[PDB]
RNA sequence: GUGAACAGCCUCUAGUUGAUAGAAUAAUGUAGAUAAGGGAAGUCGGCAAAAUAGAUCCGUAACUUCGGGAUAAGGAUUGGC
RNA sequence: GUGGAUUAACGAGAUUCCCACUGUCCCUAUCUA
RNA sequence: GCGUUGGAUUGUUCACCCACUAAUAGGGAACGUGAGCUGGGUUUAGACCGUCGUGAGACAGGUUAGUUUUACCCUACUGAUGAAUGUUACCGCAAUAGUAAUUGAACUUAGUACGAGAGGAACAGUUCAUUCGGAUAAUUGGUUUUUGCGGCUGUCUGAUCAGGCAUUGCCGCGAAGCUACCAUCCGCUGGAUUAUGGCUGAACGCCUCUAAGUCAGAAUCCAUGCUAGAACGCGGUGAUUUC
């Protein structure tokens, strides 16, 4: 039993879950679902299409290479058994796991870093023009004090 | 019946009615095969008999040797294109119908098999599996 | 779906795809085993005239003259650039198999890559030396 | 007169199955009934003990 | 060929009944009635801690019931309505 | 003349009138006979369908092709809390039948129970068994002669249970009662065990086991009024004929000049009551085991419940029975779950069942997380995230 | 306006908004549609539907009353800037 | 007993095959008014 | 009890061929189903050829083209309500009627018994499939007025934006619902017998399965199980008004 990852769309696989293509040279494409699926019979670049972790990892809005991203290789040379050995690769899973959401979220905070200058600087560009709709502005909140406290003086 | 089919069949979903032309797979000199009967199925008012990966069907060769035309002989099909389904869970197909010329006894005409083979088809022929290089 | 991609993508009508042309435009013994074919009786040409890229063959050799004058073929080449999406990609993409993956791209980018293009550089200053003075009709003797 | 009619649950109370809702013959039989109450109101009775004691339906030209 | 009403195909299975299948019918019993005692036993726990928290023959002439008395208070309508099976 | 082409009739004969039930609550018609040496034991339980999902289990099976293999099934949960014990009611061998003479009531019912019994709660003064519970002041005796009397007669004695409703996530707040055959030994050990169990639950562990076969009985899902084609499967007639052609053609000969009661007309198709056997149990699943969706090739913290909840369901937050394939009826209808009626002689009716894998993601579109948190962790941090 | 066009489609001036209504969404219809794998195995009979289709360029057989057949057959294309 | 015998083009004329194409069919399902 | 096919072909059908198959048995029901539906006839009028007739015309000689068009009624059948037996509610019994599963392979027995050889079984123990049936929708596929999201052409709203119209304009994806051997699951065991094989044993001083009595035995019969529940068959149990 084994969790594959979807050919076009990069997605988990897991059993019993989408379909299998098997091309003339034993090359054998699964797909996530329906949607990666004809996407890839209608000739679509993966590339392109921005929902995938292909286009995000090229076009840069995810880290790509990290020491975090070293560690699951296909093993083709097998070991015997070993509880302790067992053991050990479990907890350290767990731990690899930890670390690499945190580079992560430190790469997404580093790429959106001068939405705050931006919207400031936008915002003041705005204030900066029209004056007058900023007196129909001054109007309506003095007639906001006036009107309830003459109400809370009832 | 059933010969030289070891063991038995799991059902399989069936693609190939009678009238399909389907490819010639090995180097026997044919180029498709023309399906006309399958070997072992049910009868029922207004069914079509139809094959799936794995059986044999009687054919006949359309295109190809002039040797091979004009005479019905058993084939075993080894492509389907119809999806079917693996106990262990997923879905597959191929690109296209395909089959092999053979004797009754389930031998093999040809001497090599080009293409992948299902591996449904190569566990229930010996045969077939001795001829084959890729299987699935 | 509707009716226009299942009578064209159907199954039974499916094309070739872009990493196997591009492991055939690699390896100019391969272009020269695409480029003399031996005569064929189901394909349009006799199995002449084959454009490698948009992976087709055609009825004369002034149809190929024309084709590749055209805009479908620039499209197609343009296609077949750069790194060709395999399965590695996508393993890569989800975070598996991360060095095999990056090896093969130096390697495309060291190796393969110039091979590739010298290789259809030849290919394409010989198709237009062959094109050149050719006539509209076709001697239909196949030798 | 109820062959092929409709069923319905507000015939419960009445013991059947098929029932309707007559509008005109509900705003004449409702204008005969004002127009009986005010001639009994004119000749003097007590309003609270009267009841329709009886009613005939019969056809016209 | 064989039927499932087929009478050597079922004394065949009769002798398969009796072996193994049948001790295994058994050991499931004795597990599940186990199972329900200790269920019995620890509700009754639970009562008695809710419990500890806070603080000659039976002979027969007549029932009870709504129905069944009405039933006997009337004890005349079948012979005066001439019905009642047993009876004229 | 002869037909001069045989064929098969289309339908079954023995499922007719294909008439709607008379109940949503299937009744059960047929108990496992008694055994008078062997202890005490309930014969049936009941509880809600509650969807469908997906296994995979290691199959060991000697003599098949898939022996020592792995295999994706389809299992269905059904939704079991306690059911608790309010009465007893017994039956007396008359040259008629089986004739119930005497019924026992608790001295504390609920509130559920009471509203079974009304039809317009709301508005009642809720005047139910005031009566009947001054029959359990200082001696009363009406209860122990009435249980003297099913101990003098009465061969057969059958135990009233009701469902425990407001512990699913449905909305209809009035229980389901049912009698369920008690086949131990010795007729007043039995009802002694009835009034010991008065007003206590019993859970589904005391009932069932894992690889138990088991039988479903319940009302199947209903489809209104359907014409021929659908109703029994017969052809279709070819095209643009007159007088339409979703039809049978012939529906009758000149002699006999009537229609015959075999020959395939339309009307209401579904709500059927309906008995399946040979169901295998694959996992009795605990309330409160918080990793009961695991396995011990799984290693992940879940629950059987999927990502979203049941489609028209909800949670599970209860027992839960998981039997392979399918059971009558829709999602959230009541389901009765009955022992095997006979000693099965099959090999599969005594294999051990060992899960690899249980399927938890979204079946209300095309789920491919099985935990919110490998979903978050497959998508990163988000805008709102930040 | 599009377009070869008094074709179809949308709009200005002028004119109309008439034709028993309300609520639901069973079966069977009438008028339309889509369908995996196969491709006439269906039927008296490819009935009906699908497929083709404008324009540019290349190319086009038997036969012939030499005028035709002929848009024979077959192929490469078409946006925006 | 030496109107008869051919005929390009044209035809809502009659008959038979091929390529393409398909819910005609295997084997039915779903949607709109 | 249960099955008995797919095609080809002469006007059509039988017969006859080609396969597959466990097998491709034979008949009846107005030669079942000419106002359930259809090709051809009944069934005319137009036209041509052959033969006959002086002629009008004829021919069941040949070839073409050719108008019947209920159901809303009663019953039958399929489903759906329902007054009345103090009222109202819940849990049950089962008279009667229906009934359902069917064929083929595979391992092992065993290269054994049997046989010069060539060849070559079966009972007990296990595993799959064909036809039929009842469900079901986790997954795969189909379907889209979710007009859910995106795009395309023409025109209109001064442009952007946001949209209208194009008889559901068109194209791509598309949940939910429905649905498919185009998907998945499930489909029992007791008694009495038939043909036969026997035991004891007369008729008939022998003998005999029969005469009295009796032991077994078919996919058979009746049950078990499964569906309905007599709306004029029944039981148990709860609560019984406030002017
Ligand atoms: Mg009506
Ligand atoms: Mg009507
Ligand atoms: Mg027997
Ligand atoms: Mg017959
Ligand atoms: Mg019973
Ligand atoms: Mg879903
Ligand atoms: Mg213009
Ligand atoms: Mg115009
Ligand atoms: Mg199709
Ligand atoms: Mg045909
Ligand atoms: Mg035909
Ligand atoms: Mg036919
Ligand atoms: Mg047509
Ligand atoms: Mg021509
Ligand atoms: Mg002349
Ligand atoms: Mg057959
Ligand atoms: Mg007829
Ligand atoms: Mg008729
Ligand atoms: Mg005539
Ligand atoms: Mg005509
Ligand atoms: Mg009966
Ligand atoms: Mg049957
Ligand atoms: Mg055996
Ligand atoms: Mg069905
Ligand atoms: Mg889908
Ligand atoms: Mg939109
Ligand atoms: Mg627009
Ligand atoms: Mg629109
Ligand atoms: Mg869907
Ligand atoms: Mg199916
Ligand atoms: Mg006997
Ligand atoms: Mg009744």
């Amino acid at each position: 039993m084994r969790i594959y990852q979807c050919h076009f769309c990069s997605s988990p696989c897991y059993p019993g879950h989408g379909i299998m293509f098997v091309r003339n040279d034993a090359k054998e494409f699964r797909f996530c679902r329906s949607k990666c699926h004809k996407a890839f019979k209608q000739r679509r670049n993966p590339r392109k299409l921005k929902w995938t972790k292909a286009f995000r990892k090229a076009a840069g809005k995810e880290l790509a290479v990290d020491s975090t991203l070293t560690f699951a290789q296909r093993r083709n040379v097998p070991v015997r058994y070993n509880r302790e050995l067992v053991a050990t690769t479990l907890k350290a899973m767990a731990r690899i796991e930890e670390i690499r959401q945190k580079r992560e979220r430190a790469f997404y905070k580093n790429r959106m870093r001068g939405n705050k200058e931006k919207d400031f600087l936008r915002d003041k560009k705005l204030v900066e023009s029209n004056p007058e709709l900023l007196r129909i502005r001054e109007v309506e909140i003095a007639r906001k004090l006036a009107k309830e406290q003459e109400r809370a003086e009832s | 019946s059933g010969n030289g089919a070891q063991g038995t069949k799991f059902r399989i979903s069936l693609g190939l009615p009678v009238g399909a032309i389907m490819n010639c797979a090995d180097n026997s000199g044919a180029r498709n095969l023309y399906i006309i009967a399958v070997k072992g199925s049910g009868s029922r008012l207004n069914r079509l008999p139809a094959a799936s990966l794995g059986d044999m069907v009687m054919a006949t060769v359309k295109k190809g040797k002039p040797e091979l035309r004009k005479k019905v002989m058993p084939a075993i099909v080894v492509r389907q294109a119809k999806s079917w389904r693996r106990r262990d869970g997923v879905f597959l197909y191929f690109e296209d119908n395909a089959g092999v010329i053979a004797n009754p006894k389930g031998e093999m005409k040809g001497s090599a098999i080009t293409g992948p083979v299902g591996k449904e088809c190569a566990d229930l022929w010996p045969r077939v599996a001795s001829n084959s290089g890729v299987v699935v | 779906m509707g009716r226009y991609s299942v009578k064209r993508y159907k199954t039974k009508r499916r094309t070739r795809d872009l990493d196997l042309i591009y492991n055939d435009l690699s390896t100019k013994e391969s272009v020269q085993k695409l480029l003399n074919q031996p005569l064929d009786e189901t394909k349009p040409g006799l199995g002449q005239h084959y454009c490698i890229h948009c992976a087709k063959y055609m009825e004369t050799a002034i149809a190929l003259k024309t084709h590749l004058k055209g805009k479908v073929h620039k499209r197609r080449v343009k296609e077949l650039r750069g790194v060709p999406y395999t399965q590695e990609v996508s393993d890569a993409a989800a975070g598996y198999n991360l060095n095999k993956f990056l090896n093969r791209v130096q390697e495309i980018t060291q190796s393969v890559g110039p091979e590739k293009e010298s290789n259809e550089a030849l290919l394409k200053e010989h198709l237009d030396s062959t094109l050149a003075n050719v006539k509209t009709t076709e001697p239909t003797l196949p030798w | 007169f109820n062959s092929s009619i409709g069923r319905t649950a507000q015939g419960k109370e009445f013991g059947v199955t098929k029932a309707r809702w007559p509008a005109k013959s509900v705003k004449f039989v409702q204008g005969l009934l004002q127009n009986a109450a005010a001639n009994a109101e004119a000749k003097g009775l007590d309003a609270t003990k009267l009841y329709v004691s009886h009613i005939q339906v019969n056809q016209a030209p | 060929a064989k039927s499932l009403r087929a009478s050597s195909h079922l004394n065949a299975k009769s002798v398969k009944r009796r072996g193994v299948f049948q001790k295994a019918v058994d050991a499931r019993e004795q597990r599940i009635s186990d199972k329900l005692k200790e269920d019995l036993l620890k509700q009754k726990l639970e009562d008695l801690k809710k419990k500890e928290e806070q603080g000659k023959i039976s002979t027969s002439g007549w029932r009870d019931g709504r129905h069944h008395t009405y039933k006997k208070a009337k004890l005349m309508k079948q012979s005066k309505k001439k019905t009642s099976f047993t009876r004229f | 003349s002869h037909r001069k082409y045989e064929a098969p009739r289309h339908g079954h004969l023995g499922f007719l009138p294909r008439k709607r039930a008379a109940s949503i609550r299937a009744r059960v018609k047929a108990f496992p006979k008694d055994d008078r040496s062997k202890p005490v034991a309930l014969t049936s339980f009941l509880g809600y369908k509650a969807g469908m999902t997906t296994i995979v289990r290691d199959l060991d099976r000697p003599g098949s092709k898939f022996h020592k293999r792995e295999v994706v099934e389809a299992v269905t949960v059904v939704d079991t809390p306690p059911v608790v014990v309010v009465g007893v009611v017994g039956y007396v061998e008359t040259p008629r039948g089986l004739r119930s003479l005497t019924t026992v009531w608790a001295e504390h019912l609920s509130d559920e129970v009471k509203r079974r019994f009304y039809k317009n709660w709301y508005k009642s003064k809720k005047k139910a068994f005031t009566k009947y519970s001054a029959k359990y002041a200082q001696d009363g005796a009406g209860i122990e002669r009435e249980l003297a009397r099913i101990k003098k007669y009465a061969s057969v004695v059958r135990v009233l249970v009701h469902t425990q409703i407001r512990k699913t996530p449905l909305a209809q707040k009035k229980a389901h009662l049912a009698e369920i055959q008690l086949n131990g030994g010795s007729i007043s050990e039995k009802v002694d065990w009835a009034r010991e169990h008065f007003e206590k639950t019993v859970a589904v562990d005391s009932v069932f086991e894992q690889n138990e076969m088991i039988d479903a009985i319940a009302v199947t899902k209903g489809h209104g009024f359907e014409g021929v084609t659908h109703r029994w499967g017969t052809k279709k007639l070819p095209r643009k004929t007159h007088r339409g052609l979703r039809k049978v053609a012939c529906i009758g000969a000149w002699h006999p000049a009537h229609v015959m009661w075999s020959v395939a007309r339309a009307g209401q198709r579904g709500y059927h009551s309906r008995t399946s056997i040979n169901h295998k149990i694959y996992r009795v699943g605990k309330g409160d085991d918080e990793a009961n969706g695991a396995t011990s090739f799984d290693r992940t913290k879940k629950t059987i419940t999927p990502m979203g909840g049941f489609v028209h369901y909800g949670e599970i937050k209860n027992d839960f029975i998981m039997v392979k394939g399918c059971i009558p009826g829709n999602r959230k209808r009541i389901v009765t779950l009955r022992k095997s009626l006979y000693t099965n002689t099959s090999r599969k009716a005594l294999e051990e069942v060992s899960l690899k894998w249980i399927d938890t993601a979204s079946k209300f579109g095309k789920g491919r997380f099985q935990t919110p948190a490998e979903k978050h962790a497959f998508m990163g941090t988000l805008k709102k995230d930040l």
